[PDB]
């Protein structure tokens, strides 16, 4: 391991946690009112949707009635995606924190101790 | 002493990780040469020698024993450090406590799958090999059907069984400090849950059921765990004779 | 140096002092240095690292008597510039150009990286305010570029507003038209040796900047001369 | 501790030592000890890492005569728990108090956070049954309106059912009554400090939970001592 | 104090969304309105080198900012309205940066005043 490799993944993986956990809120506000739409519409990355239907597929009132049900599935879908993508992010970030923090000090002892053997044969 | 004295001894090193920190401090000042972490070159030995003393003599030489438990604090739960690790190649298994159980209130906090014991299961009460023999396979399947995404919509009755069998089972090696249990009562309150006694019951009162149904089978019934104790082993009879005891038990449980 | 610093004094006359690489100085001592019982320092170089650089490097100066520009190529031991060595010899240099093995790879040469080079008469008040402008603003789209780089790592793409997909595209072509093919790496960029002027370099950054040659293909700058090159080979670039 | 001993050791009083920073007197130390020649352990501390801070931290306990708390500050290294310096240091710590800038921004005095604060006496063999599932019913309810706190600005605050809307209220109130009047802030601030004994303290947010208080504004419960003069102050912003 | 307390408040919160502005595909006005702020609080935090100014020229172009005469011009002029803001109140309106000197504070009466300037000067530089 490296200390400029580290932190370098560091830095990557902690832009994506805030991304994901921003992407998340987005769509879970678009969810929200998907929801409420849900009512009324019954009336007449983005998880495993597009793959989903895909593996499968190949008036107005069913359209609108299914048009209505992908927006909700999608924020669905996607909301719990970035949560627990978000969630994984974090836990890679601790682990890299650690293993750097462990580097980090392994570096210090190294050198630390060819100084010592250096000095200490003269 | 004890040991070749045909008695047995039990000792326990709190901790070995403070003896190589000290052991470390009169190297450095003996100035002898620091290798990994700063520890001298033969820190492991100076863990090998004393730990290989504990060991099992024959009969011949009296049939004494000293068994250790020797204590060692990681960082991080880096269970691959150098001290850790050593300590690992001289054990003969470990029991791993992680932070998270701990703040989880799993307690003790024992990760049943990094804790092993490589000569002790032939020392296991026959009565436990009936009870958590199938336990470990039912905690295998629950601990196999888990991910770090909580929030996952999991259903297949056979995934469920072993879901509900293993949460219940957890509760039930939920246990208390200065409140050991004898084996008997063990291997009767681990048949309540393997058998399934606990699967029609909530989570929550599962370790009610335990503060209830032990103090139940301890009093009126001191003649099935005097059995069970004394055979070492569950006869069909005393396992026919529990299932009732049980049984009678879950048609007046109050919660 | 002192063949240079003859030419500087007495004579008075422009001397131009190439050394590579200068990095070697540094190691000679600390090879030595153990036998010359010295204890180690950081990372074991001799503990009298700065000032034998400082005894050295100082005599390598203009004076009011002659003038030497100096090039020094300094070496960056495992790439770490952190490295005791290449980390005192920045304080002692008017114009710093870093080589990256990152954009090395990528293909762009020089290896220049344009977010690490820096140059002591790059105040707006002597390169002209022009030029500083199109300078910065260069290094500020590729920076943008860089933050925006992890951003999408590994989170698709068509997420990004117009202005940072024109950005992104801008940046990569800025990036690919800093790759100039050098008459001396002639056998190893497989093509002819170009010189671009320093007003044709301002002209072709600050019309990219502009966006006015949004329409040309990002390989129409990689490797090329003038932007000129560029906008013909764009058109070349028919199929 | 000398200073402090004394009082122990000859008044038998309830002495209590702070130590501004730990952190400071074990650095002093690997610096002592190089200038002796030893050789450095690891990261460069000195190889008495163990004794020097033991033999120090051993003097403060409780005798059969008085007893010596340390409040002692500590500065945790690149910010590495593993880093020797506080790895040693926790070896010895009984609580923590973790002053978090966030809880003083919200107004909360002592910014305390009520998360990271811990005890190792916090056990019901030690502090009791009652106080022990209090403390834990105060820090449970807090990390659940937590977890609210997102779907707060998201879905909307009146989807969650009434035991939610109730933890929020509740988790609110006792955020709110965590808050203390220090005397030190009679000089400054113009209000009475308050020194709530910890039977109150302990009956208090018991209540709370109770939700024995579930009808009086969380306001009442700010910058106050014993619940009984939340109450008033309740009745005085009427 | 006056105006570096609001400011410093307004850039904590900026930070706090920053990452979302990059990726605000749907966002509600209160944090688009906390990355506005933001980022032209930021453009007014740039100076020259060798032009370090005076205290009250430094709370006028706060000022600016702060009280939101900025949140709708464009960030890449925020720069260029500083600079010809702040050269105009030193020039036809030194008594203004004095009083402000003089009061040791933004006074009712500057603080309608240079509301005065801002907004003409706004319109003047958008037009």
């Amino acid at each position: 391991a490296t200390l400029k490799d580290i932190t370098r993944r560091l830095k990557s993986i902690k832009n994506i946690q805030k991304i994901t956990k921003s992407m998340k809120m987005v769509a879970a506000a678009k969810y929200a009112r998907a929801e409420r739409e849900l009512k009324p519409a019954r009336v007449y990355l983005c998880g495993a949707i597009h793959s989903s239907v895909a593996k499968q597929m190949k008036l107005a009132n069913i359209i609108y009635y299914s048009l209505k049900e992908s927006t909700t599935s999608e924020q669905s879908a996607r909301m719990t995606a970035m949560d627990n993508a978000s969630k994984n992010a974090s836990e890679m970030i601790d682990k890299l924190t650690l293993t750097f923090n462990r580097t980090r000090q392994a570096v210090i002892t190294k050198e630390l101790i060819e100084i010592i053997s250096g000095a200490a044969a003269l | 002493y004890f040991r070749d004295n045909g008695k047995h001894a039990l000792i326990i090193y709190d901790d070995l990780s403070k003896q190589a920190v000290a052991y470390r401090q009169m190297s450095l000042l003996l100035r002898r040469p620091p290798g990994r972490e700063a520890y001298p070159g033969d820190v492991f030995y100076l863990h090998s020698r004393l730990l290989e003393r504990a060991a099992k003599m024959n009969d011949a030489f009296g049939g004494g024993s000293l068994t250790a438990l020797p204590v060692i604090e990681t960082q991080a739960g880096d269970v691959s450090a150098y001290i850790p690790t050593n300590v690992i190649s001289i054990t003969d298994g470990q029991i791993f406590l992680e932070t998270e159980l701990f703040y989880k209130g799993i307690r003790p906090a024992i990760n049943v799958g990094l804790s092993v014991s490589r000569v002790g299961s032939a020392a296991q009460t026959r009565a436990m090999k009936q009870v958590a023999g199938t336990m470990k396979l039912e905690l295998a399947q629950y601990r196999e059907v888990a991910a770090f995404a909580q929030f996952g919509s999991d259903l297949d009755a056979a995934t469920q069984q072993l879901l509900s069998r293993g949460v219940r089972l957890t509760e039930l090696l939920k246990q208390g400090q200065y409140s050991p249990m004898a084996i008997e009562e063990q291997v009767a309150v681990i048949y309540a849950g393997v058998r399934g006694y606990l699967d029609k019951l909530e989570p929550s009162k599962i370790t009610k059921f335990e503060n209830a149904f032990l103090s139940h089978v301890i009093s009126q019934h001191q003649a099935l765990l005097g059995k069970i104790r004394t055979d070492g082993k569950i006869s069909e009879e005393s396992d026919a004779k529990l299932k009732e005891i049980v049984t009678n038990f879950l048609a007046g449980f109050e919660a | 140096l002192t063949v240079a610093e003859y030419f500087r004094d007495q004579e008075g006359q422009d001397v131009l002092l190439f050394i590579d690489n200068i990095f070697r100085f540094t190691q000679a001592g600390s090879e030595v240095s153990a036998l010359l019982g010295r204890i180690p320092s950081a990372v074991g170089y001799q503990p009298t690292l700065a000032t034998d650089m400082g005894t050295m490097q100082e005599r390598i100066t203009t004076t009011k008597k002659g003038s030497i520009t100096s090039v020094q190529a300094i070496y960056v031991p495992a790439d770490d510039l952190t490295d005791p060595a290449p980390a005192t010899t920045f304080a002692h240099l008017d114009a710093t150009t870093v080589l990256s093995r990152a954009i090395a790879e990528l293909g762009i040469y020089p290896a220049v990286d344009p977010l690490d080079s820096t140059s002591r008469i790059m105040d707006p008040n002597i390169v002209g305010s022009e030029h500083y402008d199109v300078a910065r603003g260069v290094q500020k789209i590729l920076q943008d570029y860089k933050s925006l780089q992890d951003i999408i790592a590994i989170l698709g793409m068509d997420e990004l507003s117009e202005e940072d997909k024109l950005t992104v595209s801008r940046a990569r072509k800025i990036q690919r038209f800093l790759s100039q093919p050098f008459q001396v790496a002639e056998v190893f960029t497989g093509h002819l040796g170009k010189l671009v002027p320093l007003k044709e370099t301002i002209k072709g950054f600050q019309q990219i900047l502009a966006g006015e040659y949004d329409h040309l293909p990002e390989q129409a700058f990689y490797m090329v001369g003038p932007i000129e090159e560029a906008v013909a080979k764009a058109d070349k670039l028919a199929e």
